[PDB]
């Protein structure tokens, strides 16, 4: 009770003090001119008295509340010494005041401006604000010197508000919303002064970078500490909303501009802020990455002393192997990726097995330059001596058919697939001859769809024998597919070339290579090869989801070179046209039909 | 001290004539690089043309050498000597 | 010369082979101990008598010895006692061969120039030209005693000269039975010189006074009992003829003669200092043929040795063998071919063909045919000297066999450091000597038992420094050879023809791929900063450097592996796994030796890593490039090799 009869007679006495720090009754405002400074002085000597007053005096947060009362009106004190500057500057000062004039009458009437500074002026950072932003067309469209020149006074006048915070033995909403709002227009300073930079000219305006680094180090690394602090305190993320959507895209893009500025400094002046102020310890280290030298002088004991990075240990995931062993990769980390074939770390290292098998199952998703995994992998086998079986066979099938399928494509051997048209259901081509030309086949995904492509008899031939060597990863409508297609490919140029000759090779190489005993070949039919039951949207999008065309072009494409054989397959003669053949190719050879499953035997 | 003095020696042609006196100052050859045989009993490569010069007693006996050929040219020491020179040009 | 006592022995040797009439190998040691006395009293310093007298000796010793071997042998059966004999072969050399006082000098005109008229220094005079004839008579000088005792009115010792011609024309006849009474009745009586009063005993047969023989030496000293056996046989048979008859007889002589060895037994008791020298000791192992019974004697007082006996009881053996077979003791000769060719060290360069001529059992068997395999080195003049003295053939097969197999057995202590260093110094210098005796050895159809010497030492090499490649450099230095093996391989017959010939060519293609690789390697080490800033030259040298490395590796991966798999002799797949799989890391280092030298130029990097990257990723289709790391050990070695390259190219 006695402390808020207390904070009544100090909260009418802070009224009084703000139309005290802006227009003072005892003084003659008639003699000189506005008296803006000793508005200011009166206050500023009436604050040491109320804080030698309130000596301890704390009650709840009724002490935190005055400290933050105080800077409602000792902050705004700073401003009219710059008009007196920028009174010495008045051209730019008067185009501003009657622009701020205007502002005022725009936003709440009350005669445009009058340099009165009732209820404390708070419309002051709302006008720097617009000004702010008005200048990125009216300075940007200005000199680097002159919006260079200009932007010094508005640094220097704004860098003095923290020294109050020092003298009043600092240990609520409102102290979060103090100066939180000016951080949505104090983003567009720095570029405009840095965006010149030395305005080209490095050798004369080193110096003036150098004089001025001071003002956007002391904006940043104070203001950051405020967010955290705030967000902590308000918990706002929940409704979040328009307050965390400027805090937190305004947070990202500062921590990029920070990091840059950091870059582009003097000496140790990063590092000296980075030790100071406990934050961007990425955009920090980032500067610290041994950005000057790699001299053991200065890196072991600026290294030794970071002590409690944990943050540090994310710090070498950037671009090695010191540290102490640094606890392995950092506790072995979270998902390696390519960092596996590193955590090899002189040891056989169970991971790295999985690190490898991690590697096919990680070129399963958004991979790159599997050359790295392609030897890593073999690599992998070799370190080792169920999966064992799984990871040799890709291994071998992913290594050669990636090999030859980029000799045979960047070779050209084969020239084209002649069927095809004018016909957007298939970049393909343009998507694998940019696969092929780098990145180790970028990483050769699509193994499926590579083997569609088929342009000689010669280079189309081979993919059934993936398909019956390593087919065990897909499902058996998948394989059954990808074979029925090869099967109509072969068809379509039978038929055109005379005869039917592009079998005639096939049906010997599957039978002179011993591949139905090692592999149970599923026997092509009719039936087999006209089988649209496999054609769902589900699987469309699967195979084909790198590709945004619409699946409708593909599923017309698809259903078109399926009923062509569908109905040039007239009285099923190409039922026949297989029979005979196979079975008169695998006769002499230890081959015998399996009419039970369509398969083959000996 | 039997001081063998041997003289006689010398160079002569093929079917010439030597006489070897060795006085006992108190006959065996040798050839360039060979052992020293025995000439002079008579041996079989000096039979006939050869006549020694051994004597009874105090009895020198000196003798020489008939129809020399080029055989014959060898060193001659003294045996009961220094060495005499003799010599046949073919 | 003169210094090579042995040298000219070994000469006179050399010719008697070139002739193979037979006595001539003895007659030529007369020609060498000769020239040495001549060489050391014919000018130079006087001291060097004490090294002439051995040689002053060992020359009448060969002359006594001449005359017995072709008495009991060259029996021609030309137009009696066989025993007999050996006293006149004894006389020839006691009486040529000695000591003779010249001729006395000032000798007096008149006679009794002084003048028991006669001083003291009267029968002095008297007595000097009593011994200097007493002296001659004694060395066979009638031709000169003669002579002598006409000369110096000494007419009273010629009435004994014609006495000795009248018993001389009774020796070669082979009355006077009572003529030879009355000297030794003489020799009883009173008043005669010291010098005359020996001098009529010796020629009868008896023993004079001692006070003569003290004066006497004991080498001279044998000729007593020489002439009392003469005037005691010829009175036992002339006794047992009896042509004097029994009247004709006075006194009793003693008859009975004793042997060569009672009469040894009292030579070297009267002056044995002397008579017992070890040269002078020889003549009656002659008569005995005991050959190593005295130099095997001086081997066991080794607590308290003579280079003139060891090469005469040596040479005398090859000449015992051949004078009667087998006269030496087999156990002797193989003992004398043995310490010969031991002894002969400073002169073993030139006698390596004199020990032939004796070979015996100790060269058909290998036994003497062993010792030349350890000082065939590197000068070549004694590796050609052999060559001759009609030896090859087999003898080459056996000591080219025993050069190379009895040094493997010293290298057995180079195959334990399985997992270390070693000193291989020895072998780096050893070694070097073991392929000299099969490259001199230039024989096309003796080349398989040579040619596998260099593999059977690519496993004593191990780890570090290995010694196939310096050894690969020494059949550089004689290669072509391979051609003369291939002809001459067609020439005998060989049933399994399909196996030897393809081990010979697949050891030769890679061996010169491994020296192939091994100056490849020293030419990109010893670049280091070649060129210096001109490095366009080095542009493209480097491009070959990197070009001849990578074609070289999957080249001597095939070569190794053309072995196939499955072979009856797994014996040469089991040895050549390891220098296989030991060549493989050192070629991925040496690309990323262009990181180390040639990271100045950001031109290896993107090159040398993918080259050594994908170098175990295709040695994983030909079996996982087999299991060199299961033969070596080096697996992780090959993961963090490469690992590297992660901190590098990014």
């Amino acid at each position: 009770g006695f402390s808020l009869d207390q904070e009544s007679i100090e909260h009418d006495l802070k009224l009084t003090s703000e139309e005290i720090f802006h227009s003072n009754g005892k003084y003659i405002p008639p003699m000189l001119n506005t008296l803006g400074q000793h508005l200011s002085v009166r206050k500023e000597f009436f604050q040491n008295f109320l804080t030698f007053v309130a000596k301890n005096f704390n009650y709840k947060i009724s002490p935190e509340l005055k400290l933050d009362l105080i800077e409602k009106f000792e902050i705004l004190n700073c401003c009219i010494k710059f008009n007196s500057i920028i009174r010495q500057s008045d051209v730019l000062n008067d185009i501003w005041e009657k622009t701020l004039s205007n502002y005022n009458l725009t936003q709440n009437e009350h005669l445009t401006t009058k340099t009165v500074v009732i209820n404390s002026p708070d419309v002051f950072p709302v006008i720097f604000k617009q000004f702010l932003n008005h200048v990125v067309f009216v300075l940007f469209p200005s000199q680097n010197q002159n919006f260079k020149l200009n932007v010094t006074n508005l640094i220097n006048l704004c860098f003095y508000d923290g020294i109050l915070e020092e003298g009043e033995k600092t240990i609520p909403w409102f102290i979060n919303f103090d100066y939180l709002n000016c951080i949505n227009q104090c983003f567009f300073d720095f570029t405009f002064a840095c965006e010149e930079e030395g305005s080209l000219d490095s050798y004369k305006e080193g110096l003036l970078k150098i004089v001025k680094i001071l003002y956007y180090q002391f904006n940043q690394f104070k203001i950051w500490i405020n967010t955290q602090p705030v967000k902590s305190v308000n918990a706002n993320d929940n409704f979040i909303n328009i307050n965390n959507l400027y805090d937190d895209n305004h947070l990202d893009w500062n921590h990029v501009l920070c990091k840059v500025n950091l870059k582009e400094q003097c000496i140790q002046i990063a590092e000296f802020y980075k030790d100071l102020s406990g934050l961007v310890q990425t955009l920090q280290t980032l500067d610290q990455n041994d950005s000057t030298t790699v001299s053991l002088y200065e890196t072991f004991f600026n290294e030794f002393p970071k002590e409690f990075s944990f943050t540090l240990f994310e710090y070498l995931i950037k671009h090695q192997q010191h540290d102490v062993l640094i606890q392995f990769f950092q506790e072995s980390a979270p998902k390696y990726g390519h960092v596996a074939w590193i955590q090899q770390i002189l040891d056989g290292s169970y991971a790295d097995a999985m690190n490898t098998l991690k590697n096919i199952t990680v070129d399963d998703s958004k991979k790159g330059e599997s050359l790295s995994e392609c030897e890593l992998h073999l690599n992998v086998a070799k370190l080792s001596s169920i999966n064992t079986l799984r990871k040799i066979q890709y291994n071998l099938d992913t290594i050669d058919a990636e090999k030859n399928i980029s000799n045979k494509l960047k070779k050209g051997e084969v020239q084209i697939c002649k069927r095809f048209k004018n016909g957007s259901i298939r970049e393909v081509f343009n998507i694998l001859v940019e696969e092929l030309k780098s990145t180790t086949v970028v990483n050769l995904s699509d193994l499926v769809e590579l083997y569609s492509m088929l342009d000689d008899e010669e280079s189309l031939f081979i993919p059934l024998r993936i398909l019956s060597v390593d087919g065990d990863l897909l499902n058996f409508e998948v394989k059954k597919f990808l074979n029925a297609l090869v099967w109509r490919r072969i068809v379509l140029l039978n038929a055109s070339n005379e005869g039917d000759k592009l079998l005639q090779h096939i049906v010997k190489r599957v039978f002179d290579e011993e591949l139905p005993k090692n592999n149970d070949f599923p026997l092509p039919s009719v039936d087999l090869l006209c089988d649209k039951s496999l054609l769902t949207p589900e699987y469309i999008s699967e195979t084909y989801g790198r590709f945004p065309i619409d699946q409708n072009a593909i599923r017309e494409e698809i259903y078109e070179e399926i009923s062509q054989v569908e109905t040039l397959n007239s009285d099923n003669s190409l039922e026949i046209k297989l029979h005979s053949t196979i079975g008169s190719v695998a006769k002499e050879k230890n081959y015998t039909i399996n009419y039970e499953t369509n398969t083959v035997e000996y | 001290q039997l001081q063998l003095v041997e003289t006689g020696g010398g160079l002569v042609q093929a079917g010439g004539s030597l006489r070897l006196s060795c006085v006992a100052s108190g006959w065996f050859r040798q050839a360039p690089g060979k052992e020293r045989e025995f000439v002079a009993d008579y041996a079989d490569s000096v039979k006939g043309r050869f006549t020694i010069s051994r004597n009874n007693d105090k009895n020198t006996v000196y003798l020489q050498m008939n129809n020399l050929i080029p055989e014959d040219t060898a060193v001659y020491y003294c045996a009961a000597g220094q060495g005499t020179q003799v010599t046949v040009s073919s | 010369y003169q210094t090579e006592r042995f040298t000219k022995f070994s000469d006179t040797l050399k010719e008697f082979k070139i002739e193979q009439d037979p006595f001539n190998i003895i007659r030529e040691f007369r020609s060498a101990a000769g020239q040495l006395a001549l060489d050391l009293a014919n000018s130079g310093d006087e001291s060097n008598v004490i090294s002439s007298k051995d040689w002053e000796l060992e020359a009448r010793f060969w002359h006594l010895v001449e005359l017995l071997l072709v008495f009991r042998n060259a029996d021609l059966d030309l137009d009696d006692n066989k025993q007999l004999y050996q006293i006149w072969i004894v006389m020839v050399w006691l009486k040529e061969n000695t000591y003779v006082m010249e001729r006395p000098k000032n000798v007096p005109t008149s006679k009794w120039l002084n003048s028991n008229v006669l001083d003291v220094k009267d029968k002095e005079e008297d007595h000097i030209f009593f011994k200097y004839i007493y002296e001659l008579i004694l060395a066979g000088a009638i031709d000169e005693a003669l002579e002598e005792a006409k000369l110096s009115d000494n007419i009273s010792i010629c009435m004994i000269l014609c006495g000795i011609q009248e018993y001389l024309n009774p020796v070669i006849d082979t009355k006077h039975s009572l003529w030879r009474r009355t000297v030794y009745s003489l020799s009883q009586q009173a008043g005669l010189d010291p010098y005359e009063r020996a001098i009529y005993s010796y020629l009868s047969g008896a023993i004079p006074n001692q006070e003569v023989l003290q004066y006497s030496d004991w080498e001279s000293d044998l000729h007593i009992h020489l002439n009392q056996i003469l005037q005691t046989e010829i009175e036992n048979y002339l006794l047992e003829n009896n042509q004097v008859g029994t009247d004709e007889l006075i006194l009793p002589l003693p008859s009975h003669a004793l042997t060569v060895q009672e009469v040894l037994n009292r030579v070297a008791s009267r002056h044995p200092s002397e008579s017992e020298h070890p040269i002078r000791v020889l003549m009656a192992s002659v008569i005995l043929d005991s050959l190593p019974s005295v130099i095997h004697s001086s081997v066991e007082m080794l607590l308290d040795d003579k280079p003139y006996l060891l090469r005469i009881v040596t040479h005398l053996a090859i000449c015992l063998d051949i004078i009667n077979p087998g006269s030496v003791e087999e156990v002797d000769k193989s003992k004398l071919i043995t310490t010969y060719i031991s002894l002969l060290k400073l002169q073993g360069l030139y006698e390596n063909i004199p020990i032939y001529a004796t070979f015996l059992n100790e060269s058909d068997c290998l036994e003497a045919c062993s010792f030349i395999l350890s000082s065939l080195e590197d000068p070549q003049v004694r590796k050609k000297q052999i060559e001759t003295i009609n030896f090859l053939r087999l003898p080459a097969s056996n000591i080219l066999r025993r050069t190379t197999q009895r040094v493997f057995d010293e290298t057995e202590q180079e195959y334990s450091p399985s997992n270390e260093i070693s000193i291989s110094f020895d072998v780096n210098n050893i070694d070097m000597h073991l392929i000299y005796g099969v490259e001199w050895l230039i024989e096309g159809k003796l080349y398989v038992d040579a040619v596998h010497s260099i593999i059977a030492l690519s496993r004593r090499f191990l780890l570090n420094g290995r010694v196939k490649a310096l050894e690969q450099f020494m059949e550089r230095n004689n290669i072509g050879e391979i051609c003369k093996n291939y002809e001459l391989e067609k020439i005998a017959d060989n049933i399994s023809k399909d196996e030897n010939e393809d081990q010979f060519l697949e050891e030769i293609t890679q061996y010169e791929h491994l020296i192939k690789g091994i100056r490849e390697y020293e030419e990109w080490q010893k670049s280091v900063s070649l060129l210096s800033s001109e490095s366009n030259i080095p542009t493209l040298i480097e491009k070959l450097q990197g070009f001849s490395k990578d074609t070289f590796e999957l080249i001597k991966t095939f070569l190794v592996d053309l072995t196939s798999s499955n072979f009856a002799d797994s014996a040469d797949y089991e040895i050549l796994y390891e220098i296989r799989a030991l060549y493989t890391p050192f070629l991925l280092m040496e690309l990323h030796k262009k990181l180390v030298e040639a990271a100045k130029l950001l031109k290896i990097p993107k090159f040398i890593s993918e080259a050594l990257a994908f170098t175990s990723l295709v040695a994983n289709e030909n079996d996982k490039i087999y299991l060199l790391f299961q033969s070596s050990g080096k697996l992780k070695e090959y993961l963090d090799l490469v690992a590297r390259t992660a901190t590098l190219s990014n």
